[PDB]
This record gives C-alpha cells, structure tokens and sequence, in this order.
C-alpha cells in the first residue's frame, strides 16, 4: 500500500533524519547483531565489534538504500531491482531477518527522534519498511 | 531467560525509571495503531477510529497499565516465566484466541516505546537484554497453545 | 514480485481450474474452518456445516475475487481496492488468517489438479496468493 | 496431539498408503522450490538452481526420506512428541539455527504433497487431523528454542 499519508510521513521523518542517516543505519545493524545473533551468520567477514568501521560503512550502504526507496517510493521495485537480486538470489537472506532489521531500524528511529516518532509516523515507517523488505525478498516470490 | 548480571543490571536499572502509568498505554496504543487488525480485540474499548482517538482513550491507557504489571511481574520472575503466566496464557490462548505472533508485536512495540522514552540510554546492549525478556514473556504466553 | 514466469503459471493453473473455480473456493473455506477453527470466528451467522449453501455461495465469491486478481494481476491493488477495505478496515481480519486460507486454497488446488500442480506452479500460486493477501491487508499497512 | 479415534483412524489409514521412498523427497524438494531461502541450508546438496535440478537431486530424495521417518516416528508417538524429537530439535535449534517457522512450512508443504498424492481421499476432515500432527511436530522441534 502506502497512502498519500504514509508517503508524507516517511518523507517527513527522513527529512528529519538528515545526514545522520548513515549514522543510524549502522546503529541499526549493531542493534540487530546483538539482539538477533543468528543474523550475524551473514557477515562472517565482518568485524561485528562495537566501533567496527565495517559495520560503520555498511550502515551508510543500507541507509543510502533506504533513502533511495523514500525517493522513488512510488517505484520501489525498479529502484531496488539490483538489491533484491543480491539479497534473495545471491545472498538468499531469510525473509525473517528483514523483520528483525526493520525492527532495529524503528528502534533506532525512535531512540533519536522522539519529537517526530509519533504513533502515526511509527506506523508509516513500519509500513514503508515492510514494502522495502517485500521487494528485497520478492525474488523468492 | 538467562540475563547475565550485566544484562540484569541493565534491565532492572531501566524498568526502575519506567513510568508505569503511561508506558503500558503508550505501547498498547501503538500496537492498535501499527497493527490495526489487533483492534478487533478491543471493540468494546470505544472510539479507535483515529490514532488520536486511540492514544487518548482512557480504556486503552487503563488496560495498558495492567499489561505493564504482568511485565513487572515477569521481569522479576524470569526463573519461572511460564509459571507466572499460566493464567494469562489461558485467557489469551483458549479464551481470547489471540494469535501468538501478536504477543511478539506487543513485545517489539514495547521495545520501541522504551527506546522512545530513554533515547541514548537504550543502548543496543540494553536492547538485546530486553529482546530476551520480551520474547520469554511472549513464549510464556503462547505456552497454552500446546 | 511475480515474474513473467509466475504470471504465466498463475494464468495456466487457473485456466485449468475453469468452472470448478467456485466449487474449489468453497472446499477451501471448509478445509480452513475445520483445520483452523479459530477462523470460524468471522462467520458467526454462517452455517459452517458440510453442505452449507452459505459456505457454498461464499466460495464462488472468494473464487471470483481470485479470478479478478489473476485477470488484473498487474494491478491487484486497484482491482481489490474494495476488498481490502472490507477485510482490513471493516472486518479487521488478522493477517494470519490469510496465510491459513491461502494454504487451504493450495491444498485444494493440489487435491484436484495433480497434473498441473507442479513444484514450479505450486510456487507461483503461493507467490500469487501472498500478493492478494498483502493487498487485502494493506490497509493495516 | 489429541486425535480422536476417528481422526487417528484417518491419519493412520493415510500414512499406511504413503510411499515413504518418494513423498519425503517430494515435500523436501517443494520446500526448497517454494521457500528458496531454505536452500541456504542444503548448499552441500549440489545443483539446486532449477526446480528440476531440485526434484531430481539424489541427496534431496535421500534426505527427504529421513524426514518422513521422523514423521512416522512421531505419527506413532503423539503421546510424547517432545520426547521423540529432543535430539532433532537440538540439531535444528542450536546446531542448524533453523527458524522454527520453517518447521511450519515444511509441515504445510507436507500437507499439500499428501493432498497431491491422495486427491479426494484427502478430505477436509483428514486434512484437519493432519494439521494437528504437523503442528505438533513443528512445536516439538522448536521446543529447544526455549
Ligand atoms: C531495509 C532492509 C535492507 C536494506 C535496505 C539492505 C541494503 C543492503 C545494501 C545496499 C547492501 C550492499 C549493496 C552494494 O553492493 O552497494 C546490502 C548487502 C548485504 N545485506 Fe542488506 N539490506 C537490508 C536488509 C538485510 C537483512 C535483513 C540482511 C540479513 C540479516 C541483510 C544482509 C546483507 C548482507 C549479508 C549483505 C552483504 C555484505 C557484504 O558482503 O558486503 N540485509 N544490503
Ligand atoms: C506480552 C504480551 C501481553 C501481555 C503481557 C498481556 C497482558 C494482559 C493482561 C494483564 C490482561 C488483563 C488482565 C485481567 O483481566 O485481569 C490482558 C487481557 C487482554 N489481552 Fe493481553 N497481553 C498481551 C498481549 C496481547 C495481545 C497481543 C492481544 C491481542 C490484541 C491481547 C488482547 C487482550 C485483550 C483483548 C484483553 C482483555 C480481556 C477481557 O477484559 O476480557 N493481549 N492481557
Ligand atoms: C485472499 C483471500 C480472500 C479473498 C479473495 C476473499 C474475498 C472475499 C469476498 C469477495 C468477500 C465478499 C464481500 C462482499 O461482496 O461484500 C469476502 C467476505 C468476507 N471474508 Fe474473505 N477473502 C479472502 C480471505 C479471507 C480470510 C483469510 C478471512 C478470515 C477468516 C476472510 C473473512 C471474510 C469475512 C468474515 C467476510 C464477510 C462475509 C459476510 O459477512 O457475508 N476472508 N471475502
Ligand atoms: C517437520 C520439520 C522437520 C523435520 C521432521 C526434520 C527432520 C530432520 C531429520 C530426520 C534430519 C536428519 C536425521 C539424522 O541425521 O539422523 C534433519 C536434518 C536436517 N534438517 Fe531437518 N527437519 C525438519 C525441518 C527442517 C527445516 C525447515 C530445515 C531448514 C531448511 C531443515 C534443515 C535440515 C538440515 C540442513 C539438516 C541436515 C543436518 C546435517 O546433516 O548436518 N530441516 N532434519
């Protein structure tokens, strides 16, 4: 889905996010790896330690991919075409992991923007992230 | 539940700060708003047509409070989380027929609400401690589905 | 997602289904109600018994809605616009029930078309049904 | 596991006919094809890049057979399905780290495969008996996640 309303919220929260986008994407993974250790299985060649610059640079990666989504939210599929391949085909990431990632992303959003992280915005973020996830796992589908 | 001394200290130190009056409602509210299907369960709660109407419903905040209790209950009963929740499980299991996955949602939204209220103080490590408890409770809950 | 392949499959199996479409839609619900009795909660004014003509007529309803999807698979959203409202908004159906239904739908498909219910087709049907369900519950999203 | 006399008669009567050589592979095969993420676990199985390559893999049909065993095992041990599966749970839980939900899918696809092989003989009622069993196994399996 994603309503004209959702669309508004997602573009709002992110507007808010700004340049810390990358900073947040990394916090997200970090949170993920600690709370969901099983996910750690995909980054075996990664230094998953606290200040790992590896995880640091990946966060930007993810973060930027999410930025690409927001700006092209009305065309995610075509937008994330490449990423779906990597994740579904090449990586074969268990769809469940997207639920775990999205969670930490939310948690991160919440931990930093108490002002903008309204119940309504929260919902639109969750909706948006599920869209992203669906496409990124759409090759399974 | 395991919760290392470190983890325990993290969990305990946080819940200590938790505004029990308003966090349970904050979390229950958010569950209804984020997972709207779950609202089929609180039809006798009143107007839940808008998140505003949801976040300012006295029943919601009233109910959200009992929910945190059970959590306070469990948080200090990790030993026998299944013991503690037998009765509750029964209510939600073969009385409410609430799909156990909803148990997880709640848990997670509770995690966001906490993260919401504590900001930076809700570090990854504390989060992970909380992820453990939250899932223990949700597992204690859907126990009666066996 | 739903690939040019998926799309081919869905259209193929259904072509195969024919006039029995409605016949199967009802077998599907029946199977659902017996296997997942919690679902029965939504049809309290329905005679959920074996030969229930109520269940009978609903099956065609569901069946026709699935046919509408197939033919408009490239625009499910707009197609099931109405149905998403009914189910998400007005009925507030637990998303989980869609997983339960689709399962029974598959099970019915399989019990009737052993010839066309290939592992490849099975996958495409599953994918398709997930699509329909996501739309039918996208007002929650 | 409850399975009424009638249900049991249904279950038993069915499994009796079940081609143990080829159903397990049929179901394991379909799992990899339908839920391709699941293939991350059988990388050492060989060529699984096409459904055909999947359905005609000797290790898949080789493996699919042990899986039915566990089921024959359980099917006739509904009394203590957790007892029967402790070792298996252990392998999949903290050895394979297979998300419990895949336990469910396998079960489901097992249902379709049966449905597929028995046709009309796989009535709703027998299906329901099987849904009970399949979920019991899946729950016995994810037991060590506690
Ligand atoms: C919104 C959700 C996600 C987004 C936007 C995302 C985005 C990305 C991006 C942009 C890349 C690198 C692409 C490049 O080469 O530029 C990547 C790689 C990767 N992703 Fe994700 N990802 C998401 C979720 C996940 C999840 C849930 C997992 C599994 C736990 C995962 C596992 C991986 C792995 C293992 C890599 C490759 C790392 C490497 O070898 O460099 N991703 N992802
Ligand atoms: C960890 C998760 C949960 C906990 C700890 C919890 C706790 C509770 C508590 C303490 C009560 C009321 C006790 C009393 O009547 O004395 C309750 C009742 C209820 N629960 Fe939950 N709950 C959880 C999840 C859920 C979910 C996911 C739903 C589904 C929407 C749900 C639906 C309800 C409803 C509708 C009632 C009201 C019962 C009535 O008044 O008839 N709960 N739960
Ligand atoms: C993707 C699969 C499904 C399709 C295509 C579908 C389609 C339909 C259609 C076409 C109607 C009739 C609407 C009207 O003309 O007024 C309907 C009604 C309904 N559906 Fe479904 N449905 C699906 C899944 C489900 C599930 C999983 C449930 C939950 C058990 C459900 C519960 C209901 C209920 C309770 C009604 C209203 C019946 C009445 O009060 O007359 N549906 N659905
Ligand atoms: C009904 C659910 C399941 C049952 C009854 C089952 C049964 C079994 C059995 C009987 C074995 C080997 C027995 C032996 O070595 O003596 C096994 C191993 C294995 N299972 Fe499953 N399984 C189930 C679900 C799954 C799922 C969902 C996955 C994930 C895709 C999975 C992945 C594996 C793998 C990869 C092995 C091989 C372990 C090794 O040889 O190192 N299983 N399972």
């Amino acid at each position: 889905v994603l309503s004209p309303a959702d669309k508004t919220n997602v573009k709002a929260a992110w507007g808010k996010v700004g340049a810390h986008a990358g900073e947040y994407g990394a916090e997200a993974l970090e949170r993920m790896f600690l709370s969901f250790p099983t996910t750690k299985t995909y980054f075996p060649h990664f230094d998953l330690s606290h200040g790992s610059a590896q995880v640091k640079g990946h966060g930007k990666k993810v973060a930027d991919a999410l930025t690409n989504a927001v700006a092209h939210v009305d065309d995610m599929p075509n937008a994330l075409s490449a990423l779906s391949d990597l994740h579904a085909h090449k990586l074969r990431v268990d769809p469940v992991n997207f639920k775990l990632l999205s969670h930490c992303l939310l948690v991160t959003l919440a931990a930093h923007l108490p002002a903008e992280f309204t119940p309504a915005v929260h919902a639109s973020l969750d909706k948006f992230l599920a869209s992203v996830s669906t496409v990124l796992t759409s090759k399974y589908r | 539940v395991h919760l290392t001394p470190e983890e325990k200290s993290a969990v305990t130190a946080l819940w200590g700060k938790v505004n029990v009056d308003e966090v349970g409602g904050e979390a229950l509210g958010r569950l209804l708003v984020v997972y709207p299907w779950t609202q089929r369960f609180f039809e006798s709660f009143g107007d839940l047509s808008t998140p505003d109407a949801v976040m300012g419903n006295p029943k919601v905040k009233a109910h959200g409070k009992k929910v945190l209790g059970a959590f306070s209950d469990g948080l200090a009963h990790l030993d026998n989380l299944k013991g503690t929740f037998a009765t509750l499980s029964e209510l939600h299991c073969d009385k409410l027929h609430v799909y156990p996955e909803n148990f997880r949602l709640l848990g997670n939204v509770l995690v966001c609400v906490l993260a919401h209220h504590f900001g930076k103080e809700f570090t990854p490590p504390v989060q992970a401690a909380y992820q453990k408890v939250v899932a223990g409770v949700a597992n204690a809950l859907a126990h009666k589905y066996h």
